[PDB]
This record gives C-alpha cells, sequence and structure tokens, in this order.
RNA sequence: AGGAAACUCUGGUGGAGGCUCGUAGCGGUUCUGACGUGCAAAUCGAUCGUCGAAUUUGGGUAUAGGGGCGAAAGACUAAU
RNA sequence: AAUGGAUUAACGAGAUUCCCACUGUCCCUAUCUACUAUCUAGCGAAACCACAGCCAAGGGAACGGGCUUGGCAGAAUCAG
RNA sequence: GUCAAGCGUUCAUAGCGACAUUGCUUUUUGAUUCUUCGAUGUCGGCUCUUCCUAUCAUACCGAAGCAGAAUUCGGUAAGCGUUGGAUUGUUCACCCACUAAUAGGGAACGUGAGCUGGGUUUAGACCGUCGUGAGACAGGUUAGUUUUACCCUACUGAUGAAUGUUACCGCAAUAGUAAUUGAACUUAGUACGAGAGGAACAGUUCAUUCGGAUAAUUGGUUUUUGCGGCUGUCUGAUCAGGCAUUGCCGCGAAGCUACCAUCCGCUGGAUUAUGGCUGAACGCCUCUAAGUCAGAAUCCAUGCUAGAACGCGGUGAUUUCU
C-alpha cells in the first residue's frame, strides 16, 4: 500500500557508497580541458587548511539593495608555500584509458619527499634514488632518452610535485607529494618548461589571481560510527518508543526480501573524498611581507595570523590565499586548488573585488581587539607592565 | 564601515561581531558579547560592575 | 508577499510559526493576531509555515474587537524577536512580535503603528512606512 | 457590646471530626517507564492513593472440597 | 420512576470539553553526564537447529534457500 | 474504446455524447475454498524506501465555439514534486488556509523481534432492546501485560591471506548520480482587445524544496566541575577545602552543532512528441517510403561518489659475512 503523505529522499545516492576514503589526500580526478594557445601552466595547487575569518567589503550587482554597500564574509584561508616541482610523468590513450609510459623523477631530492616514500625513516639506510642520480651524474645518460620519449608520445603530461611541511608550523616532516596537469601549449614545451622547473618552486601568484572561481577539492572531516538520525537527516522517532528513536522505524517491505541499498544506515560519517567549486578568490597574499591583514582602507600594518594564532594551525608566514566562504576539510589539513573547467560569467564569477577590512581578532574566545597595541591603548598598562 | 560602542562595556563592535537589541520604546542596545547581553535581561548596573568603563571612569582610573 | 513585494526580500530567520500569537501594533482595534497560514510559503511533511519580518500572513483575532474575530485576515509582520542577520552581519533582535491588518494588496487597514518596525518591511511594504513612527 | 424588649452580634478560650496536608506504614493509578532466557515464576524506579482509622499487624483459634470463605471479582482456599 | 426517576453542594489516582500558565510533545533537532554496549584478563549459559544459507521470472499445493532457465559467483571476518 | 440520435445561436464530433456495444484492471465488494487451524502476530496512524501511470503540477508541443488573460481537450513524459490544520480510532468524508499543484495507486489491503495500542479482540462493569432465565447483540460506553535476535542472509560501514617483497604515483571497467519550483522589477499597462481588461521571450535580483560541506559570526550545549557567588553541614575560628548521586545560580572558552548560522550546487551531444526540407508511389500532391533539420524536466556523456578486494599500468628501494 501507498506512501499516505509524500515527501523527500533523505539524503543523497550520487555520494556513495558513505565511506572511509582511500587517503588523507583527495584524488583529483578530473582537470580541465587542455588547450595550446595559451602558455604552459600548472592548472591546480597544494596548501593546507588554516582556518576561517571574516571581512567586509563592498558589494556591486547592479540591482541588489545591498549593491554599493557594505557587507561581511566568512571567509577561509589556506596556507601555500610554493611546491617544489621534481618530476613530470607522461600519459599515452589507448581504449583502456590513459596510461603512463615514463615518470621522470628530479636528481636531488628532499628529505621530506623521500620521507614521504619511507615509513620508518629514523632507522633506515635513506637508501632511495640514489641510483637514478647516478643515472644523473652524468650528462643524459638515460634521462634525455626518456624525455623524447614522452616527447614522441603522451598526449598528457602531469608534473609531479610536493609540498613544503617544514615551512608549515606542523610537525609532520613529511611531505605531501601529487601530480597536476598541463594545459597550456604544446608537448615538447610542457616537458622542456618542466626540465627547466625540476628541482624549482612554484607559487600562487603564478597559479592563480584575484577574482578567480575554483574548486576546493579535500576529504572531509571525520565523525565516526554515526546513527542515521545525523548521517540521513530522518525524523526522530517520538518519545514513546521501545528499542530507539534515533532510527529508522522501516527499512524495507516484504517483498523484495532484502534491505534495498537507498533505504538508510548507521555508518561512517566524514573523512568522505568532497569536491567543492565556485569558491571566488579574494586575496592572494605573500608570507615574504608583513601587512598582509591590511587593505588599501585601513593601512594599519598587521598581517593575517591574529592574536595568540590561528587554533590549531598557528602563523601564516608563507604565501597563503583567501578565498569566499567554507570549503571541505578542517584545519591542519591538505587541500587541493583547482582551475575551474567552464568560463562562468554569470555576474557573480566576474564581480571585481576589493576589501576594505580583515578580521585579525582571536578565535580563540571573543576577541575584541585586532592587535595588542589596540589592547594596551583602550586598557592602559597593567601590573606585569612594569 | 565603522565601530561602536557596547552600551554596558563600552566596547568597540567590529562589523557583525556581537549582537543587538531593539526595545519597544526604539532604544537601539549593542553588546559585544552574550555577558553583557546577559547582565543586560538581568538588568544590572554596569557602574556597579567592576571591568566595565563605566564603573573604571567612575572610580577615576586610568586617568 | 508577491502581489505587495516592491522588489524583493532577503531571507530571514524563522520564529513565528503557526499557532504563534503576535502583538499588534496599529490602531484598528486587535490586541493579538493569531498566525495560520504564510504567504509563499513552502510545502513539506510535517514542517510548521513559519512567518518572518516582511511576510504577509493569514491571520485571526483571538483578543479583540467582535467585529474583526471570528474572521481570517490578512496581517504583516514588523517585529520578530529572533536573531536574525542583515548582511553587514549585525545579528539583532526585538523584545517582541507583531504585525498589522491589512488588505491583500498590502495597505493597511489601520491608520498608524505603535513601536518600531524593521527596514525591510518598511521597504517592502510602502503603506507601513508611511504610517511608520520609527523605523530600524 | 448593642437592643425598648424580644433577642442579636464581637473577641477569646477550648480542642470535635469514619475531616484535611503529609512522613513511617498498608496499598499499587500512571509512566501502558526498566527488566521481560529477569535481582525476581510478578520485581526495580519515579509518580501516585490513604495514613487514627469500616486502620495495619503478630501469635493462638474456628470453618475443608460440590465443602469452606467471599464489602461479591466466579475472587481466595500453600506458585493449583 | 425503589427492574427507582429528576436534580444534587462536597469528594473522586473516574470518563470528557474548553481557557490561563507551562513546556524539546512538536517545527527540528543539537549537546552533556554516569552505567552499558566496545577491546582486554578470567569465568561462561541458553533458545533454536531436516540439510543449509545470493537474486529474478517460471511453473508448482496457485507467495522457493534448493528444482528449471537466466543473472552471477573469490579465503577468513569485526561492529551494527 | 466503437457508433452517433441529439445539445452546442446556425453545425453530430471544438467540447459533451443518451439508447446499444467491445475491452481492460484487480485499488473495492462479491463468488469460490486451492494453501494455511501441532498459529504466516489481525485495522489505522507514525516512520521509511521503492515501483506503476490511467500526468494534479512543472518541461516541450498539437487542437478550440483560443482576440489577450483565464480555461478546456490531447500527445511524449513518472525526471521532479504533491502540504499544514479542525472533528473523527478511523480508510474515507467534510471544512479552513497556504500552494506552482495540493493526482490516483502497489509492494503479504508494504511495514508490531520498528513504535503505538485509539479501535477491534477474552476475562470486570453500565445502558437499551431481545429473552422466564442462565445469557445475546459488526448496538453504544469505560477499564484492560504488545516477549526474544547473540545465528544465516540482505544491508550499512570496517579489516584482511594470496599473488616475488615493500613503499609511492596513477589509470578507470562497472555501479551510483540531483538539483527543483516560484515570485518580484523590467519588457509593458505595451502587444491583443470596440471597450472591459490584459500578455510573452531575453535580462536582473530574490526566495521554496532537496542536497553536500563548514563552524569566522550569532545562538544552543558546558564535568574546562575554569572563575565568582549562594545554602546547609564537617574540618577549634580565619585562610583553604570535603559531603550534598555533577548540590544550586551567573558567566563560560574549546569541541560538537543549527535552514536557529554561513558557503556551494556544471555544460555538450543524440532524441521523443510536434512542426518541418527535398521528395516519389499516385506523371500532381504529400514531413516518409529512401535521405534530412530543429527540437523536452527525456536519454547518454561532461562533472561528482566508490574503485574491480581474482582489472591494469608507471616508478623507487630491494637484506651477506644472515
Amino acid at each position: 500500500s501507498h506512501r499516505k503523505y509524500e515527501a523527500p529522499r533523505h539524503g543523497h545516492l550520487g555520494f556513495l557508497p558513505r565511506k572511509r576514503a582511500a587517503s588523507i589526500r583527495a584524488r583529483v580526478k578530473a582537470f580541465p580541458k587542455d588547450d595550446r594557445s595559451k602558455p604552459v601552466a600548472l592548472t591546480s595547487f597544494l596548501g593546507y587548511k588554516a582556518g576561517m575569518t571574516t571581512i567586509v567589503r563592498d558589494l556591486d550587482r547592479p540591482g541588489s539593495k545591498f549593491h554599493k554597500r557594505e557587507v561581511v564574509e566568512a571567509v577561509t584561508v589556506v596556507d601555500t608555500p610554493p611546491v617544489v616541482v621534481v618530476g613530470v610523468v607522461g600519459y599515452v590513450e589507448t581504449p583502456r584509458g590513459l596510461r603512463s609510459l615514463t615518470t621522470v623523477w628530479a636528481e636531488h631530492l628532499s628529505d621530506e619527499v623521500k620521507r614521504r616514500f619511507y615509513k620508518n625513516w629514523y632507522k633506515s639506510k635513506k637508501k632511495a634514488f640514489t641510483k637514478y642520480s647516478a643515472k644523473y651524474a652524468q650528462d643524459g645518460a638515460g634521462i634525455e632518452r626518456e624525455l623524447a620519449r614522452i616527447k614522441k608520445y603522451a598526449s598528457v603530461v602531469r608534473v609531479l610535485v610536493h609540498t613544503q611541511i617544514r615551512k608549515t608550523p606542523l610537525a609532520q616532516k613529511k611531505a605531501h607529494l601529487a601530480e597536476i596537469q598541463l594545459n597550456g601549449g604544446s608537448i615538447s614545451e610542457k616537458v622542456d618548461w618542466a626540465r627547466e622547473h625540476f628541482e624549482k618552486t612554484v607559487a600562487v601568484d603564478s597559479v592563480f589571481e584575484q577574482n578567480e572561481m575554483i574548486d576546493a577539492i579535500a576529504v572531509t572531516k571525520g565523525h565516526g560510527f554515526e546513527g542515521v538520525t545525523h548521517r540521513w537527516g530522518t525524523k526522530k522517532l517520538p518519545r514513546k518508543t521501545h528499542r530507539g528513536l534515533r532510527k529508522v522505524a522501516c527499512i524495507g517491505a516484504w517483498h523484495p526480501a532484502h534491505v534495498m541499498w537507498s533505504v538508510a544506515r548507521a555508518g561512517q560519517r566524514g573523512y568522505h573524498s568532497r569536491t567543492s567549486i565556485n569558491h571566488k578568490i579574494y586575496r592572494v597574499g605573500k608570507g615574504d611581507d608583513e601587512a598582509n591583514g591590511a587593505t588599501s582602507f585601513d593601512r594599519t600594518k598587521k598581517t593575517i595570523t591574529p592574536m595568540g594564532g590561528f587554533v590549531h594551525y598557528g602563523e601564516i608566514k608563507n604565501d597563503f590565499i583567501m578565498v569566499k566562504g567554507c570549503i571541505p576539510g578542517n584545519r591542519k589539513r591538505i587541500v587541493t586548488l583547482r582551475k575551474s573547467l567552464y568560463t562562468n560569467t554569470s555576474r557573480k564569477a566576474l564581480e571585481e573585488v576589493s576589501l576594505k577590512w580583515i578580521d585579525t581578532a582571536s578565535k580563540f574566545g571573543k576577541g575584541r581587539f585586532q592587535t595588542p597595541a589596540e589592547k594596551h591603548a583602550f586598557m592602559g598598562t597593567l601590573k606585569k607592565d612594569l | 564601515m565603522k565601530v561602536e560602542i557596547d552600551s554596558f562595556s563600552g566596547a568597540k563592535i567590529y562589523p557583525g561581531r556581537g549582537t543587538l537589541f531593539v526595545r519597544g520604546d526604539s532604544k537601539i542596545f549593542r553588546f559585544q558579547n552574550s555577558k553583557s547581553a546577559s547582565l543586560f535581561k538581568q538588568r544590572k548596573n554596569p557602574r556597579r560592575i567592576a571591568w566595565t568603563v563605566l564603573f573604571r571612569k567612575h572610580h577615576k582610573k586610568g586617568i | 508577499s508577491g502581489n505587495g513585494a516592491q522588489g524583493t526580500k532577503f531571507r530571514i530567520s524563522l520564529g513565528l510559526p503557526v499557532g504563534a500569537i503576535m502583538n499588534c501594533a496599529d490602531n484598528s482595534g486587535a490586541r493579538n493576531l493569531y498566525i495560520i497560514a504564510v504567504k509563499g510559503s513552502g510545502s513539506r511533511l510535517n514542517r510548521l509555515p513559519a512567518a518572518s519580518l516582511g511576510d504577509m500572513v493569514m491571520a485571526t483575532v483571538k483578543k479583540g474587537k467582535p467585529e474583526l474575530r471570528k474572521k481570517v485576515m490578512p496581517a504583516i509582520v514588523v517585529r520578530q524577536a529572533k536573531s536574525w542577520r542583515r548582511r553587514d552581519g549585525v545579528f539583532l533582535y526585538f523584545e517582541d512580535n507583531a504585525g498589522v491588518i491589512a488588505n491583500p494588496k498590502g495597505e493597511m487597514k489601520g491608520s498608524a503603528i505603535t513601536g518600531p518596525v524593521g527596514k525591510e518591511c518598511a521597504d517592502l511594504w510602502p503603506r507601513v512606512a508611511s504610517n511608520s513612527g520609527v523605523v530600524v
């Protein structure tokens, strides 16, 4: 017999299975569409989610009521030290898909990245890539031909890069490593560009620019084994109910005499791969610079790191990003940035953004002061201030 | 933009941070924090509360 | 709103569901307004339609004049008592929740208003602006 | 104290009631809670009824099976 | 109409309706605590049991775990 | 559905369509009694998924006794959605109101080791009628124990031997899939209409429903038993503390969390219906027969989720005085 009063599917089934990811570093499924008219350049980036904060700016959409008025917006901050390019691989295409035929690395490597190759590093000979360097230590002994092979073949190229987890304030010492597709120019140009960029930093001033809409790709925060009621948004059953109300009551009919997949069920919430899009960048900023927190309107020399620091992160002394809104992922976590796939204009992706003020107050409480100068000014001296 | 002054503590209210209250007599109060808000709802006197600017300036401290 | 939506509205946090009694602010004879419906309301299962500031509604009078009592009438909210958030992030709330009788088009059957109102309603319903003492 | 009188009222004492609130206690409404292969062959918890009596109770004593006892439910008569 | 009728103050863990208050009953859920479950050491039952345990249609005692035709099919397993 | 006397100002067919007639469905109710009486837990609601379409709305279209608006009929279409309440145990019905619209139904009349137990459906009891009486009444009322999963499967999540070992980077078979609807301004009081009234596409800003994240802000939560205070009591008094099933209050960070907060929610192709291009048969003509164009909430891809644990690839290091 039919459902007496209608209502929709609780939850979304495209996002199934709701299971723990394969990694703490979300796979980038898809990059943009390669084009040759442009120059060779990256199409992605890596950083570490630091936290959120709040800003002020003057909206401009001709027809709103806050047109040419102030707003206040929640932004999310990423610490993006420049990634060390080492290596590239070449993907030839088959009816069975793209396929790597070669992975060319660089001669010299950092302890962080070969640590990522290792697990127990403190008891190790640190024997890695030595015979690769000895394939190096000559002009081109067994490298030039791999490169020219990649030139003769390999419709697609992906550059291997790694992060600077020691430049971060974290406590890992184990670099993150990944690939990025290049979507510019020709293949020979891509590979020689990468050869030039072996062992070399690359930075966000080169990959991105303000008022660009992007995708944030990351793994969403783990919440353990969880009931159906938070995991799906199901109605709490009523008070008088023997044996539990944080449940689904019927989980299927007599026939088919099975539990349908679409029914809700308890289990893992979080640590899930997610790919959110259309996150306008509001500011690139520099580690090797002060006044990161200061707009043209404020001009009070102050960086972005609030008083007492980011909660669970620390400081932003590297190059960093401020993007509108939330993103998948929690603090201290990796994040994979990405150019869009589609030239969304919409009078929302083109809205040019200039900022006014940036909350650099303490998130470890309810902070009244953006600066200890301001603090001492408002308060006067103190007993400790001899 | 501008910054404002808690009715109770007399503190700068940077934009968004804090609550606002509009009594039936159209008096618009602002509160940096639920602390001040809750005291206000308790109908306390900041001149009697010690950490407040009013007590500070009424006892002539930081002159 | 719909009909008398002089422009648009931004969402406001919702605190006045059906069953809510809210004060009447105007000079129409009333004392209270029992909300029973909302215009432009959403249709979801075992969800109570909730009113807002500016939301026209259908209401009844449980207390007041026997010409107004025992019949529905359109009414408009001007006060909410539920902290909502404007685009400048200011979280603001009144102490009370009230409204005013109207016609379907939005013109107050009453000729005045007793207290403060919301700038959203004042910008969306011009007759309320006309009969407004103070706005915020 | 008032009143013409008839007789009416006021303050106190005093300490009645199959009265009342409410503990012990006797019970056992609701939660149709807990448990429901139990602590338990009927309990645990909170909430409840009543609490000086047509009260509660020990011990002795009488009534024995188509019989007994029953403020009466076909209830009880050694988990029957 | 003492197979009692019609009222009836007071009383009722009686049945019922409405109003005030109140409220997480609810819109709409969230959070916290102790005991569990969980893992360990040690102890250590029971119910139940043709054989066992993947679906669809068919026909068939007219609603198959088994037969028929198909789909499929990869050790051993933990929590629920 | 067929047929069409008639209605429809005139006209059978725009729309209806009596008398007659052919079929379908099993959502009723009968009829039957095949299974089931060494028991298949028995109405409804709640919850929750999935399916059909005989499509209520939404997408695109055709016809009209369609000027416009509004409406009616019909096609592809079940992608997507289909409410809140009053009374009733109710299915159903009837009303109120919003609504884009508030369509019908199935899954053992879906679903009780999922709830509840109003109703029905034991035992107590009351009334009425029937009965000499004990007693009867799908007649009415009231009170009346809702047991067990630790096994297998299914399901959700989670490990995992074996592939020469180990680590890293990848591919992507297959499966899943999602975004939905409305309003306002403008177009425009224009078109259209004698007048009355009264559109539309594009554009902009907003919202409904659903989803996926996040916790800067606000709110909540508070065993931070962090700070302060309060009562009773104990420690000779003070200072500082214990007990009060976390003693109580106010504040309360962090963390968790909220349409109670915020942010985001893609674009290309083939197609249906339909309208058509050339075009014969049928020396004309015809969207069709060969060929062919555009065309939808459709379909498939883009994209998104998992990654075959018996699908694969690339790369690094590969044990000695064992």
